[PDB]
């Protein structure tokens, strides 16, 4: 799996 | 251009070789060959099947001893369901963390690991960044590892609400947990949670400080 990784989308 | 051993890789070892699944699994290297530019590592895993594997593929089976790595240092780690998963050091032992290495896996997924759960990988590119798929955690790890120590982070305590990107949309959120460079992030409307880098632009504070 569910991450929204480091940065911003985009 | 047949190999028995290639520096301290040989034939015969325990290896940890990464699979189409983007996981790594245990197996056996049973041969090398120098094949157009570089070399092919051949592994017979434990479990099920072979693979032709650069040599950023492989990993060593054994932990690194503390002081190896760095970072910026290519690692296979403990992704805790629990898979084998390729990331970079983000941060090395020191008491701030309770001694434990801060993992940037190649998906963008962040935790901490103990030095019984990293394995460095073989054959690291130079740039350690150049073989991670996902162009935005490349481009992240680069930016990072860059400029590192230099790491703006905002100060978040437990019960602070903020707002935190997710898939586009900047949703209200609430610090549950801070631990070392790391945030739990509880997101309110879906009830779900994420650790979360404390110099991340995904974090509202940190986002509005650039």
């Amino acid at each position: 799996k569910s991450t929204g990784g480091k940065a911003p989308r985009k | 251009g047949e190999l028995s051993k290639d520096g301290d890789l040989i034939v015969s070892m325990r290896i940890l070789g990464k699979k189409r699944t983007k996981t790594w699994h245990k197996g056996t290297l049973i041969a090398i060959q120098t094949v157009g530019p570089g070399k092919k590592y051949k592994v017979k895993f434990d479990n099920k099947g072979k693979s032709l594997l650069s040599g950023n593929h492989i990993a060593y089976d054994y932990h690194p001893p503390a002081d190896k790595l760095y970072v910026g240092s290519r690692v296979v780690a403990k992704y805790k369901q629990v898979w084998l998963y390729a990331g970079i050091v983000a941060e090395t032992p020191n008491v701030k963390n309770k001694l434990r290495f801060l993992i940037f896996f190649d998906d963008g997924y962040a935790s901490y690991v103990t030095q019984s759960e990293l394995y460095p990988i073989c054959r690291p590119l130079k740039k350690t960044w150049e073989d991670i798929e996902d162009i935005s955690c490349r481009d992240f790890i680069e930016e990072y590892v860059t400029a590192y120590p230099n790491r703006p982070m905002v100060l978040l305590k437990s019960g602070q609400l903020i707002k935190t990107e997710a898939e586009g949309t900047w949703w209200k959120s609430r610090v549950e947990e801070v631990d070392g460079s790391l945030v739990r992030i509880l997101f309110l409307d879906d009830k779900r949670c994420e650790w979360i880098y404390r110099g991340s632009t995904r974090l509202e504070p940190m986002f509005s400080m650039k």
